[PDB]
């Protein structure tokens, strides 16, 4: 039993990138053929988890997995999303106590790197 | 208030102002991460 | 901006700002009335 | 086949009253044993109708009816609501082309009058 995630996009990328770059930890640089996995823990006070991400000149592989507190669940399949055109967002309920894995997958890239702008949220 | 109402909310109307609006009400909370709790592979 | 999305929106989060917010986006439109189109009885 | 109306409240009365009194046509004074019927035509472009109202020192009777373009329907039954404590709101879909009747019913009042702060809206 796992809730299907909600996923959407919004056209304003330039505004998103600007508000994000004010903080350095919110900007990831993914190297050639590299996969960055961001680990976001579940908050007991929390229920819903929200995410947003964007890239500068290029697209990037993106997926989401869920880890139990070794067992795993596929939330968002890892796919190449064009986040340089639009800001990509999404939401998911908490099916337990565990840890979320945000996969930024550059594995397919031989040469170019990727500047990522990502932000996380949660609820009560 | 209702988390599923916050989720259906942000889906429809999303903008930086709405994100900042919700940020203030305490409905949503921006989580900071760091060098750790983050991992790399080839 | 779906009309049914505006209805469940306001119900949850209602405020003067949100009303003013939706007022600007063209989602909701304030309607003015007058002496006529109004009637009194005893 | 008629959609049930949505009805709710928000605690901020003073802020509501302030924004409304900036316009005189938005402030109604209901006399003793009087009933004011506001006629809001259905906008063909429109789908949903929103309404808000409040009173100063006292409650007032409030209900909603729908007129066809003689035939009629009850949307919100006419009842005494305490709108002096909280701002009363609501919404309804358009089940046709016709005219909405907003009933402010002071009929039960022998002496006191009622200062009413009310506002409407519509959608596309
Ligand atoms: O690992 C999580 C994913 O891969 C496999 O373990 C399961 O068969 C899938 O249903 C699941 O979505
Ligand atoms: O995915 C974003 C970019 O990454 C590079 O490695 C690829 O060669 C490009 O074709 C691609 O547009």
């Amino acid at each position: 039993v796992i809730a299907a995630p909600s996923m959407w996009t919004r056209p304003q990328i330039k505004d998103f990138k600007e508000k994000i770059r004010q903080d350095a930890d919110s900007v990831i640089t993914v190297g050639r053929g590299e996969v960055v996995t961001v680990r976001v823990p579940t908050h007991e006070e929390g229920s819903y988890l929200f995410w947003e991400f964007a890239t500068d000149n290029y697209d990037i592989g993106f997926g989401v997995y869920f880890e139990w507190t070794p067992l795993l669940d596929e939330i968002v399949p890892v796919y190449r999303r064009d986040c340089h055109e639009e800001v990509y967002a999404g939401s998911h309920q908490y099916p337990g106590r565990g840890v979320y894995l945000l996969k930024f997958d550059n594995s397919y890239s031989l040469w170019r790197s990727k500047s990522v702008y990502y932000r996380v949220y949660y609820t009560r | 208030p209702a988390p599923p109402a916050i989720a259906d909310l942000l889906a429809s109307v999303d903008s930086e102002e709405v994100r900042d609006y919700c940020r203030t009400k305490g409905w949503i909370v921006q989580e900071k991460i760091t060098k750790e709790s983050l991992e790399r592979n080839v």
